[PDB]
RNA sequence: UUAAUUUAUUAAUGCAAACACCUGCAUUAAAAAUUUCGGU
RNA sequence: CCGAGCCUGGUGAUAGCUGGUUGUCCAAGAUAGAAUCUUAGUUCAACUUUAAAUUUGCCCACAGAACCAAAUCCCCUU
RNA sequence: GCUAAACCUAGCCCCAAACCCACUCCACCUUACUACCAAACCUUAGCCAAACCAUUUACAUAAAGUAUAGGCGAUAGAAAUUGGGCGCAAUAGAUAUAGUACCGCAAGGGAAAGAUGAAAAAUACCAAGCAUAAUAUAGCAAGGACUAACCCCUAUACCUUCUGAUGAAUUAACUAGAAAUAACUUUGCAAGGAGAGCCAAAGCUAAGACCCCCGAAACCAGACGA
């Protein structure tokens, strides 16, 4: 059917462990540190999208203009494909016109 | 426990490796080490020869001025010529209208 | 930005003022601006919606509301259409009665 | 709009607000009143972009204005010149060229730019006769 | 996932990689610089900044380098820097019409020169513009001495320049046998484009030909380890002689 | 297709360029190429 | 499967064409004109409905509303 | 009761960093997996959008989406200068169990599934259909009722174009609203707002909210087929 059969694995999760303990510690970095470095650098994440959060089409546009010459050919053709798709997607057919 | 201490600044201005193939051209050129000097003084920088412009660049700037800056007397003479021409045109138009 | 240098007469040449010392013993309490003026502002919305507000109110703000209605009572006759922002610590009156309200706060001195 | 992009834009400085900053202490009168003074305390801001002109005095209501100053704006009214001189001001009008004005107005960054100090070029021919006449109390 | 270094220098990446990276540093420089020549059809604009025509605004403007459509056969001779142009055009040169793809091909002529530096007559196709270039250089040897190989834009002329450079840096009597006076007179005349004898190694060859010169240069019969161990034992005997 | 329009391309000329070959410009065709064959 | 082979990419091709488009509870809310290579669609047009600002509306009684029938409109009071 | 169900965990997901792959002996461009005689570059095209069609059209931050250009009809488009998890868990995610079986003359297209326990030298009930038990006059199978299952009385199968006829055997799983410009509301500041620019004659910053899914025949490049 569509249910489980027994009670599932017991969710051993310590909500108070170290790798979550400092979650945002030293993360008011800018005005609480005499303006040396903004929070706009403290994020450890991909350089395609580290803090210019536009739309989906914008997301891909930034991915291209940042790292396109660093992809295998499948990713380049893929990013080009969806970029063409989205450029057609924005201004063609929708609810508000 | 207690985390590693928060991010600090970089240890002064660092020149890049000119051998490094990854560096963008924006921070390894002529004015870039100038920006490095403007960051860390002469204290970390180099000899201030980058501060003054080049003699070839000096001749280029002179050419830029010669093709981009007249003298006030020349402008005054052009204004006087334009005013004289405007007065003559106005007098001719008034004479044509009167006749 | 520091506090202004002393212009000897009051009001100033353009009419700025220092807040009076000591502050009055009124439970309505007004702070001034970071750039040091009397905290009164307009409000524009919804095409014809003109209103105004005093922003940094503190204390028993309902007394300030009653006082604003009382000052407004001779001003337009109708009862004042006003709402406080108790968490935000503000008072707002429907309509722009702005310069006279600044005068009322100035005559209050604090 | 044909020449909207070639149209000059000059920031109008409310001289009543100059009196305010005089009273509020944003710009003290103990030293010269320059664009350095006009920007440095955030009383009225400039925008280098949009093909702008610079700082120029405003024209309304010099009643109750008691101070001594030395104003250096791009343009002003004859009434503004008389306004300065009524208490005995100093009024001068040079140009401030685009790169030059942009360097001048926010002096913090170009002080750490690293290039040597540029020098202000003379105004263009249209702006030349404006500065050439002392009736504007110019430079 | 993503590839670390950029493919925009991937070819350049291989230029620092291996056996080909053991090529001469002069060859590295000659394949490294990219100085542009004077155009065949892109007439140069005046200066850096100029007044706008319809706007009257001082704007800085550059000029477009039109790509030289070089057919392969023109590499087999000494053509000029000219060639064909593969582009398009309008019927009345009017942009409001349906344009069609078009070509601008050169008119060559099979001529001959007789170089004293080569001391031989070579007959090949050239351009009347190339004829004018040689005449302005006043001699084919001086022209070979004059223009850059990147400015040459031709394989055969580059090869001729390589040969002329090798002859000049060689100063062998076989250039002018039984006439050393004419040889000395030409060497004084051709003293301008003197190059080192080492510079004749990778002179003007293909990058593939550069790899060829490498494999012809870096290869050798490997040293015998009988001979190597014999030399090591001789070194040990010499050291123990002091013991 | 003799609807329209060209002519990217050939083939001719003629004119240029060089001293039979190549390139450019016009015209002409052949062949193409672009676009039309409405409603009650 | 020959009326123009098959396949991969381009290709999420394109037509204004059909259909289907996911749980609840309160407040309001249904038919007038004109354009359009257009009536299978869209745009000026009206109604709404909501948000704000400003005090009388619907039902009517006298007078009045044209020369070549029912009437209808403006229309004090209730 | 049987068929069945259910179970984690294989490994995939994106990123971070980092430059990687290629010699057991052998053989391997002829009919590839056999030890042996006299030749390469030559402008991508095209639709789409113009509500038809034609010129035109894509295959770090900031100025600035301003200067350039448009059957001046749709839009496209700068330099100067300045500086490890709010991913999955066999129908989902790489199709992945393998680019294999099979299909096709080839180029190609491209599937499916398993679940034990520390030990294998330890061999508890449910989707639907059925029997466990077949049926009782009559009619959208139900409701009000009842001593009482039905016989008693009312009772035009659902979703939807319509103005009042197409689909769905039945399960169980997948499967379809994300562009914030303006305005508003709610917060922080206030003649300045905001961590260079932008705007301001009460504004300026932060967030919030509007934008589907399926479905043509087309056409061009590049191969492959007698
Ligand atoms: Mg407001
Ligand atoms: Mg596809
Ligand atoms: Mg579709
Ligand atoms: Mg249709
Ligand atoms: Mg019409
Ligand atoms: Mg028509
Ligand atoms: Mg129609
Ligand atoms: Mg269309
Ligand atoms: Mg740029
Ligand atoms: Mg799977
Ligand atoms: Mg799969
Ligand atoms: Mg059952
Ligand atoms: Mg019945
Ligand atoms: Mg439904
Ligand atoms: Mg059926
Ligand atoms: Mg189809």
């Amino acid at each position: 059917i569509g249910i489980r059969l027994t009670l599932p694995p017991p969710k051993v999760v310590d909500r108070w462990n170290e790798k979550r303990a400092m979650f945002g510690v030293y993360d008011n970095i800018g005005i609480l540190g005499n303006f040396e470095k903004h929070p706009k650098e403290l994020i450890r994440g991909p350089i395609w999208l580290r803090g210019w959060k536009g739309n989906e089409l914008q997301r891909c546009i930034r991915k291209r203009k940042m790292v396109g010459s660093r992809m295998f050919a499948d990713d380049l053709h893929n990013l080009n494909k969806r970029i063409r798709y989205l450029y057609k997607h924005f201004n063609r057919h929708g609810k508000f016109r | 426990y207690r985390a590693r201490p928060p991010p600090r600044r970089r240890p002064g201005p660092r020149w890049p490796d000119p051998e490094d193939l990854l560096t963008p051209r924006w921070q390894l050129g002529p004015r870039y080490a100038a920006k490095q000097f403007a960051r860390y003084g002469a204290a970390s920088g180099v000899v201030p020869g980058s501060l003054w412009p080049s003699p070839e660049q000096l001749r280029e700037l002179e050419a830029e001025e010669r093709e981009w800056y007249p003298s006030l007397a020349t402008m005054q003479e052009s204004l006087r010529v334009k005013q004289l021409a405007e007065e003559q045109k106005r007098r001719e138009r008034e004479q044509h209208i009167a006749e | 930005i520091p506090d202004p240098p002393k212009h000897e007469h009051y009001p100033t040449p353009s009419g700025w003022q220092p807040p009076r010392d000591p502050p009055p013993n009124l439970p309505y309490f007004v702070r001034r601006s970071r750039m040091h003026n009397i905290p009164v502002y307009k409000d524009i919305t919804h095409g014809n919606r003109q209103m105004t507000v005093i922003r940094k109110v503190e204390g028993d703000i309902w007394a300030l509301q009653k006082d604003v209605e009382d000052f407004l009572s001779p001003l337009l006759g109708k009862t004042p259409v006003t709402q406080v922002n108790e968490v935000t610590g503000t008072l707002r009156i429907k309509g722009y009665f702005d310069q006279e309200l600044k005068a009322w706060l100035l005559e209050k001195g604090f | 709009n044909e020449g909207h992009s070639f149209r000059r834009q000059y920031k109008p400085l409310s001289l009543n607000r100059l009196q305010y900053l005089i009273d509020l202490g944003r710009v003290d009168p103990s030293q010269p009143i320059d664009l350095t003074q006009l920007v440095n305390g955030r009383g009225v801001t400039i925008q280098p972009l949009k093909r702008d002109y610079g700082v120029q005095l405003v024209e309304e209501g010099a009643d109750t204005f008691t101070a001594k100053v030395n104003i250096e704006v791009q343009l002003a009214s004859e009434l503004a010149i008389a306004a300065i001189e009524k208490n005995g001001g100093v009024v001068t009008t040079a140009f401030y060229d685009p790169r030059s004005l942009d360097i001048v107005c926010k002096p913090v960054p170009f002080f750490l730019r690293g290039q040597p100090i540029p020098k202000r070029m003379l105004p263009p021919e249209e702006l030349v006769p404006y500065y050439t006449d002392a009736k504007n109390r110019g430079y | 996932p993503l590839h670390k270094y950029p493919v925009w220098l991937w070819k350049r990446l291989q230029l620092r990689e291996g056996i080909c990276s053991r090529l001469p540093g002069h060859y590295l420089r000659s394949l490294e610089e990219e100085r542009t020549p004077t155009p065949v059809h892109y007439r140069p604009h005046g200066a850096k900044f100029k007044i706008n025509p319809k706007n009257g605004q001082r704007e800085r403007v550059e000029d477009v380098p039109i790509p030289i459509y070089f057919p392969p056969e023109s590499q087999r001779g000494l053509w000029g820097g000219e060639g064909w142009i593969l582009g398009q055009i309008y019927a009345n040169n009017d942009k409001l019409s349906k344009r069609l793809k078009k070509v601008w091909k050169p008119q060559l002529f099979e001529r001959e020169f007789y170089s004293e530096i080569l001391d031989k007559k070579f007959t090949v196709t050239v351009t009347m513009r190339t004829l004018d270039l040689i005449d302005e250089a006043y001699g084919l040897d001086f022209y070979i001495l004059k223009t850059p190989k990147e400015d040459l834009c031709s394989k055969f002329g580059m090869d001729l320049k390589r040969g002329m450079l090798l002859r000049l840096a060689r100063q062998d009597p076989q250039l002018h046998p039984e006439d050393p006076e004419r040889r000395a007179a030409i060497y004084d005349k051709y003293k301008e484009f003197a190059i080192p004898e080492e510079e004749a190694e990778w002179v003007g060859l293909t990058l593939e030909e550069a790899i060829e010169k490498q494999r012809l240069l870096e290869e050798k019969d490997p040293v015998p380890l009988f001979k190597i161990y014999v030399a090591e034992l001789i070194q040990q005997l010499q050291q123990q002689a002091l013991s």
